[PDB]
């Protein structure tokens, strides 16, 4: 009986080797076939359309991460104060305010001890206000006085949080002036393209990210190499130059994508980093935006990132949640699914 | 007895696997085509 | 796409790569030391991914002269060693480079030294005695052909002499291939073994892979994997019986623990790495025979400070079919091989395999030696006169038995100046059956010291004035 | 077999779904830290690319520390990690009898798929203090020493603790083999289903154990959960819980289960490795602060359920390897505290020929006589005192002249009983045969026999009765007691056999 | 004002609260595990204030299935257990939840398990004897009212029957009550004890609190305090004399060590928690006599490696007042309770506490028994013939004494239908004085098994 | 390549050099001796151990 066991075991192991091989060559040939079939644009379009239908039939659902309750609430109060006060400010006034805020943030970053003293939480903000107005009233505007007083009065977990709050207020003022000019979409697209190209060439991004080197040289590098171009929005250029000027302990591409995220969130929308092997039709884009908005309720600003490696299909990531329709992902699942 | 049965089983198993490999080769294309057809949500005539 | 060295601390190097170019774990990376005196090419094995595109690597060569920021190249694969019949008769290092003929084997097929062990369904227990001619081994620790044999013991108890003896007795007439892995041992011993194999004409059939105790921890970690890869190729591709000799396997674990804290891992009990059992298990489980494919492996296992409870030998014990445990106490008595018959074990020492008579004689010998061990303290304090008559008779028998388990080995001729001997298993069983029955109680115990069979016993008794 | 793969491909299909993802932020030594996955549970099963599996053990605001259960070398920074929304669970059913599976319930014996009746989470709570009843049914190991001196009941946890090469696996395998007759009975109240968990053993040792079970026909009712030495620390840590889950599925359906853990010390080592790699605070012997909790929650799932829950039971036989016979080490101390009784095996006894090498002086069973049948209770009543007096008197072995008659008789009886408790390997004895042998020993029927012959005598006599006087065994088995008439018939049979018996030295054993 | 989980590492959970809502140390918090298979309400005990509004807590239940960010509710008080006469006859866990009847006692008065010992003034300067009524205990190892008694004994030695006997005597003689604290309790043994107390009809006089083996270390650490809180309510509020059983106290120490390790504290000598003495003292100082009422405690003690200098037993014995060892040898003789009169001891067996007559009688009994034990080996080896005539006389007297230390116990009635006896202390003293002097050596040995005072001895002698 | 174990016990009792023969050993052995010494001292260490 155990000899029968042994011979049946050898037979079954031969069977298993057969199955494993057959499966390996089968999946390889299937990959070749699909890649051959997906070369033509029509297959790409049809895959996108069917996946969009699948998303349409999908049912809806419900759902700054680094900051915490105190810091998040203080920043919310600061942005509300800005919305209230700087609403009537003029575009040139907005640029002046942004420049003053960036200069103040640079001063705080360079002068660590003053940042500590101004950032240490305190129930009574009167001393903080007194020191801030004593040191700044000389070289800032009244609206800047009010914004800085509001920021310092509130609470933050650490000094870096205060620096981030000041930079965020300046960036949001720049975005306010951008929307005032009516080119909000233009700056959105420019920022996203800049982030993508910066991610593509990590060498330049890392070179910029070195805060050890004086920031004037790096911002000049950005101006002459990338930010200085014919088709570059001036507002986006200024925002990116400011962001790189304040870079410290952060990598440039991450900062740029965060800039784009904040800019889109300024209108309340949520960015959906769509990925596909080819650009979609305008009707396809509208359908995608509508279906994603329905799924997540809030309007969604779809951003297309072409990547031929998906072999057709779409991959939509938003808020740490991903719907993966990529054909490459399906092929990987099929391969790993083999016995 | 079991030793002789096992050695003959091994050699005939090698022969059977060898002759099965060719039979598998002539039929893998259809299996791969069906896989690629159903993976894409649409039939591929290839 | 190349990385650059960020941190250098002894054998551990941190390397930063561009996003998306981070090498896979266990990949081989190359760095250059250009300082003239120590110029060389470092091979680094990726040990960890630290995040932010940094990898922590173990260097295979000393990092002296290495500089921060130097280019680091990724080979895209693990460390690989040459495989095939060509490796026979040649000496390699952990990286696969031939030492006797530098440049040899570069064109051979190369196999990665990292491999999964055989599937559980392919494992068949091995139960077949491998007769050696050593009385103690054949009687009380019968070795298994295609099984796993270990020689445990502390420093300087005869592990290497016994490994060389087993080479002489087994590999000298082996019909297959032999692989000797020198893991973190003396270079002088490696040279002596190379010369001995060349003289014995066994080298032609043997592949030697050496990583000495002067190598950095990475080389001592990976040399065993390299030799094991050669053995695995011979088992799975050439389809021939393989002899795998490893000395000393404990050095693999020791080298692993040397870098454990530099790799950031909190130490475990007795200073060992937390992953001792897992790394040992992977390596050991690769050292096995599979159905129809034989690897008779013989490992020397060093017992730190003679402490058999130490986690390294204790963890190793579970991986063996037969274990000859050498004792410092037996060594200090002049008994060689210094085997502790009460502590050694064999999985095939049962009536079903070795037979009723062999098992009976072995059990009787062990019982007598255990009783003698119990009576040692009484004899030391109160003297032997206070023992019962049967206890005195048993003590005499046990002393003669412990002396007779001693044997003059060929590999020991360099020390004793006395030629070795080989005792057939049947003669061993008959002789120890006679001993346990008291058939040799009239001979002086000195007649039983470092001899072969009963003929040698009669000769020595004649030389001492006795006669059987 | 091409049809086999054709069936899978024709049946294979995938569907996109809103999935929460993280990204591997670092990986080393079998651990992976993955950011994201905000809603991942503790102990949730995660899937990394290439079908790699991990368990989320360490959750903080930054990342999730995950133990990778295999193929860790495939883990890479930046890889996408998906949550499964499920804690560790394994399939369970009657299909697992005779199979070898890994701690995930996946067959590793190469005999095809296993039809799972259902799934069971590995961390389902043990039966409460009100869902149990007293352990009152014998679990016959077939080993005279255990069944007489440290009896095991159904639902008990009997630790088997000893140094290496003392016969712990031998004892457990003998128990499993002894369950063969109960299995053949066909009655679920008598049948015992066996689970053998192998942790950290080399694959060939597991193959040898499976071969031994095959020889005795035990694999018809035995399941092996194997986490060999090459397995990841995750499998070594989880295997006892997988075996316990299968056993619990049987236990909650009115069945009786015997689970062996060979051995829990290797599981403790694997868990310590995982905890140290996760930077959890180490304590004594570098173990985490909850290793005792590990083993205690594992072993409290072995229970005897009340009749309201079907009356099923699971008996635990954890094995512990001590070093230098130091039972005060950390893990031996914990497991000894947890269990109901302990069988201490010793190398010195083993080398003395005392096999199984149970030290009856220190071996205890807190359940005790409640786990014995009435006959065994009667015959085994005097064994404890007899053996204790024998060990007291053994210093006077050579001085029997100097001993009064009572002491010399005690010494001789003790030697006879020590020989009586000896048993060959792979030879479980039925309870009736054990009762008859112990009766021989404790009723003075071995006094006339030479010590060195006792064993053979015993065996031969047992073969005589079974051949000609099997009514004694019948009576004992069906009634579970030794009747007066059966006892008289047994005495007469013993005396006639003594008439027929011949000692090794040749002297008669009569009177 | 509710917190949220931020970190989970086994039973250790970090919880963040708003600024003004940080719970006080040892407060009980409630989180929820909603996963269907493992759904439960999780109890966390605040262990440390990490700062930045973060608290580190020990989970009283396994955290398996817990998610980051789930709400955590502060209950405003530490673990509180139900008190009152209603806890008698029921089984509770360390958190006060009734196990034999879930939801029972949820409306009772609830007391925090963290309480201080009686104020220095409130303590009784004079140590008092607890007259149990058992001859052996009263004579050789008198118990201290409000003190601590260590109990040592293997299996099958009457340990459970002795516990039942003490429950009976505290309930009947003193009109008191009992609380049993099973620290690291085996579930099988806990069920056995519950059923046995129900069968003995003494469960109504006992409150059982089980912290079982298969719970995280926090519950095993706090179960002793829970049971002690119930006993403290019975003493201070009900004005009763309580008997508190702890099995095993060493497991309370070991759970404390495990919790200390889980919290990252550096281990002290031999790996125990740095505050081992502080924790043991906080537990033990609450067991005392205050304002005319006492909690007396009998505690099972495990000695690691049989090393009495080990930190755990060394700290425990700093608080133990008496020791009672149960012997296999005595039990095998049929002497119940199977107390070892030589190994057992009491700290108050001094003339200054129990008087000179009691001390003299007890010392004489101990001397006679020790001499008999010395002669035991001779008797076993060479037989009683080799003994001297004075040796034979002493052996007979010692056998009669050792058999008169046996007693028909209250808890033994259910086994042997005969009811138990309660020998007054003076009666026992005089009876054993007479026995030692040699005024009963003519009577047969069997007449001394399982009887009360001298009247019962006379009756049993007449019956023979 | 071997060691000479010096013991204070042997030194005190007059054995100077206090080499503990039972545990002291040379891993080169006879190769490190001239032929005459190897001839007259082949088993000396084992003889003194015994
Ligand atoms: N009753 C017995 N009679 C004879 N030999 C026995 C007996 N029990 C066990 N042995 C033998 O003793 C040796 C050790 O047995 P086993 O491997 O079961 O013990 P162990 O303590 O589990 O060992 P290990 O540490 O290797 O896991 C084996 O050779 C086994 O055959
Ligand atoms: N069979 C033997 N006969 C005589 N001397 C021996 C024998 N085996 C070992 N020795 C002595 O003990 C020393 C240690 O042996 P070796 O095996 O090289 O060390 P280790 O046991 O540490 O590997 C040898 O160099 C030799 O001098
Ligand atoms: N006074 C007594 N009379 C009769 N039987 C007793 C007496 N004391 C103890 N026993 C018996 O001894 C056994 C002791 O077991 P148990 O009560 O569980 O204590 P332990 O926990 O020490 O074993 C009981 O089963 C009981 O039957
Ligand atoms: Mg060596
Ligand atoms: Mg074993």
């Amino acid at each position: 009986a155990q000899g029968a066991q042994q011979i049946q075991l050898m037979r079954q192991q031969l069977i298993r080797q057969l199955r494993t091989g057959l499966g390996a060559e089968a999946v390889n040939k299937a990959a070749e076939i699909v890649r051959a079939h997906v070369a033509d644009p029509q297959a790409q379009s049809a895959t996108v359309d069917r996946f969009l239908s699948e998303l349409e039939q999908m049912a809806p659902s419900s759902v700054t991460s680094r900051l915490r309750a105190a810091s998040r609430q203080s920043l919310a109060a600061l942005v509300e104060k800005f919305d209230s006060v700087a609403g009537g400010l003029d575009a040139d006034g907005l640029t002046n305010l942004a420049d003053e805020l960036a200069s103040v943030a640079k001063l705080l970053l360079s002068e660590t001890a003053l940042n500590k003293h101004l950032a240490e939480p305190t129930d009574d903000s009167a001393p903080k206000v007194r020191l801030l107005e004593r040191l700044l009233s000389d070289k800032v505007s009244a609206t800047t006085l009010d914004l800085l007083r509001t920021a310092v009065s509130n609470r933050w977990s650490t000094e870096s949080n205060l620096i981030d709050a000041v930079e965020h207020t300046a960036r949001l003022a720049l975005l306010k002036r951008a929307e005032i000019a009516g080119e909000v979409d233009e700056v959105e697209e420019q920022l996203f393209r800049f982030g993508r190209v910066l991610d593509a060439e990590p060498r330049l991004s890392a070179l910029l990210s070195d805060y050890t080197t004086p920031a004037e040289g790096r911002v000049a590098l950005l101006d002459k190499a990338l930010t200085g171009r014919p088709g570059v929005n001036q507002t986006a250029a200024a925002l990116l130059s400011q962001t790189v000027g304040l870079l410290r302990g952060e990598r440039a591409d991450e900062a740029v994508i965060d800039l784009a995220e904040l800019a889109v969130s300024r209108r309340g929308e949520v960015v959906a980093h769509v990925s596909a092997a080819a650009e979609l039709s305008d009707a396809q884009r509208t359908r995608l935006t509508e279906v994603l908005s329905r799924i997540y309720g809030r309007p969604v600003s779809v951003q297309l990132h072409v990547d031929p490696e998906l072999l057709g299909g779409l991959s939509i990531t938003v808020g740490d949640e991903v719907i993966d329709g990529s054909i490459a992902s399906r092929l990987a699942a099929a391969q790993t699914g083999l016995p | 007895e079991v030793a002789q049965t096992l050695t003959q089983a091994d050699q005939q198993l090698s022969a059977q696997g060898d002759q099965v490999r060719s039979g598998l080769e002539s039929s893998v294309d259809g299996l791969s085509a069906k896989l690629a057809s159903r993976i894409l949500g649409v039939d591929v005539n290839s | 796409t190349a990385g650059r060295v960020v941190r250098i601390t002894g054998p551990v190097v941190d390397v930063e790569f561009p996003r998306g170019s981070v090498p896979e774990l266990f990949n081989a990376l190359h760095a250059e030391i250009t300082f003239g005196a120590l110029a060389k090419t470092l091979t680094l094995e990726v040990a960890q991914h630290l995040g932010d595109s940094l990898v922590r690597c173990i260097s295979m060569q000393p990092t002296d002269g290495l500089v921060r920021g130097v280019e680091v190249t990724d080979t895209g694969a693990s460390i690989s060693v040459p495989v095939g019949d060509g490796v026979k008769g040649h000496v390699f290092n952990a990286l696969g480079d031939c030492l006797d003929d530098p440049g040899y084997g570069k064109d051979f097929e190369h196999w990665s030294i990292h491999r999964k062990p055989p599937a559980f369904s392919d494992l068949e227990p091995r139960t077949e005695m491998l007769e050696t001619g050593l009385k103690v081994v054949d009687l009380l620790t019968p070795y298994v052909r295609g099984g796993k044999i270990a020689l445990f013991g502390g420093a300087g108890v005869g592990k290497t002499v016994l490994i060389q003896e087993m080479i002489n007795r087994i590999a000298r007439n082996f019909g297959g291939t032999s692989v000797f892995a020198g893991v973190g041992e003396r270079t002088r011993e490696g040279n002596d073994l190379w010369v001995e194999l060349a003289d014995a004409n066994v080298l032609k059939d043997t592949a030697l892979v050496f990583g000495q105790m002067d190598e950095p921890p990475g080389t001592r970690m990976r040399v065993a994997l390299s030799a094991l890869t050669m053995a695995e190729f011979f088992r799975d591709e050439q389809g021939q019986d393989v002899l795998l000799f490893i000395d000393n396997i404990f050095r693999f674990t020791q080298a692993g623990s040397e870098v454990s804290t530099l790799l950031g891992r909190m130490p475990s009990a007795v200073g060992y790495q937390p992953t001792l059992a897992d790394e040992m298990g992977e390596l050991q489980e690769r050292i096995t025979s599979t159905r129809g494919r034989s690897i008779t492996s013989m490992q020397a296992v060093y017992v730190p400070a003679d402490d058999y409870t130490d986690p390294a030998p204790a963890t190793t014990f579970a991986h063996l079919d037969a274990t000859t445990e050498l004792s410092r106490a037996v060594f200090s008595k002049g008994i060689f091989p210094a085997v502790d018959p009460l502590a050694s074990s064999s999985t095939i020492l049962d009536p079903a395999i070795v037979g009723d008579e062999h098992y009976r004689v072995a059990q009787e010998v062990i019982r007598i030696l255990q009783r003698y061990k119990d009576l040692q303290d009484i004899i030391a304090i109160l003297g032997i006169d206070e023992l019962s008559e049967e206890d005195k008779q048993l003590v005499n028998r046990a002393r003669r038995i412990e002396r007779f388990l001693s044997q003059n080995m060929m590999a020991a001729e360099q020390f004793t100046g006395q030629p070795g001997s080989t005792v057939p298993l049947k003669e061993t069983i008959e002789a120890f059956d006679k001993l346990t029955k008291g058939e040799f109680d009239h001979l002086p115990e000195q007649a039983f010291f470092l001899i072969g069979g009963l003929d040698d016993l009669a000769k020595k008794a004649e030389s001492l004035g006795a006669k059987l | 077999i091409e049809g086999a793969i054709e069936d899978y491909v024709s049946s294979f299909s995938a569907d996109t779904e809103r999935e929460e993802i993280g990204t591997v932020i670092d990986a080393g030594d079998g651990i992976a830290h993955v950011e994201g996955l905000p809603s991942v549970m503790t102990q949730e099963l995660l899937e990394f690319p290439g079908g790699v599996l991990g368990v989320a053990l360490n959750l903080d605001e930054h990342s999730v520390g995950a133990v990778i259960l295999g193929e860790f070398e495939k883990i890479e920074e930046g890889q996408q990690v998906k949550r499964t929304g499920e804690v560790l669970s394994v399939p369970v059913g009657d299909a697992f009898l005779g199979r070898v599976v890994n701690p995930l319930g996946q067959p590793i014996d190469g005999q095809g798929d296993i039809a799972a009746e259902t799934r069971r989470a590995l961390e389902l709570q043990a039966p409460s203090v009100v869902q149990r009843q007293s352990v009152s049914e014998p679990l016959q190991t077939g080993i005279k020493a255990i069944d007489a001196m440290t009896p095991i009941g159904r639902g008990q946890r009997q630790l088997i603790i000893g140094d290496r090469k003392t016969g712990k696996t031998a004892v457990c395998v003998d128990t499993i083999l002894n369950q063969r007759e109960a299995w053949l009975t066909g009655d679920p109240k008598q049948q015992v289903r066996c689970v053998y968990v192998a942790i950290g053993q080399k694959g060939t040792t597991i193959a040898s154990v499976k071969r031994a079970l095959e020889e005795g026909g035990a694999m018809e009712y035995t399941t092996i959960v194997a986490a060999p030495a090459s397995d990841a620390a995750g499998f070594k840590w989880l295997a006892p819980y997988t075996g316990s889950a299968i056993g619990q599925h049987w236990m909650y359906n009115g069945k009786h289960v015997l689970i062996v853990f060979d051995d829990l010390s290797k599981q403790a080592d694997a868990y310590r490795a995982i905890s140290l790699l996760l930077r959890r605070p180490p304590g004594r012997e570098a173990f985490p602060g909850d290793v005792f909790y590990l083993h205690s929650r594992l072993l409290e799932r072995c229970a005897k359920l009340s009749d309201e829950l079907g009356g099923g039971s699971m008996t635990g036989l954890p094995i512990i390897e001590t070093k230098a016979n130091d039972i005060s080490a950390f893990i031996p101390t914990n497991v000894i505290s947890i269990t109901d009784g302990q069988c201490f095996l010793e190398s010195d006894l083993f080398n003395q020929g005392v096999r199984p090498a149970i030290n009856v002086g220190v071996s205890v069973s807190r359940v005790g006589g409640a786990a014995q049948i009435k006959a065994m209770k009667e015959v085994a009543g005097s064994l404890r005192l007899d053996l204790s007096q024998y060990r007291e008197l053994e210093a006077f072995a050579a001085f029997a002249s100097d001993l009064d008659a009572a002491s010399k008789a005690q010494l001789d009886r003790g030697a006879r009983l020590v020989e009586l408790l000896k048993q060959p390997q792979y030879s479980p004895l039925a309870v009736e045969e054990q009762v008859v042998a112990i009766f021989l020993g404790t009723q003075g029927h071995l006094d006339s026999v030479p010590v060195e012959d006792v064993q053979r005598f015993e065996s031969e006599l047992l073969e005589h009765v079974k051949a000609s006087h099997s009514d004694i065994f019948d009576g004992i088995r069906e009634t579970k007691k030794l009747s007066e008439e059966a006892e008289e018939k047994l005495v007469s049979v013993i005396n006639e056999f003594k008439k027929g018996f011949q000692a090794s030295d040749g002297s008669s054993v009569v009177v």
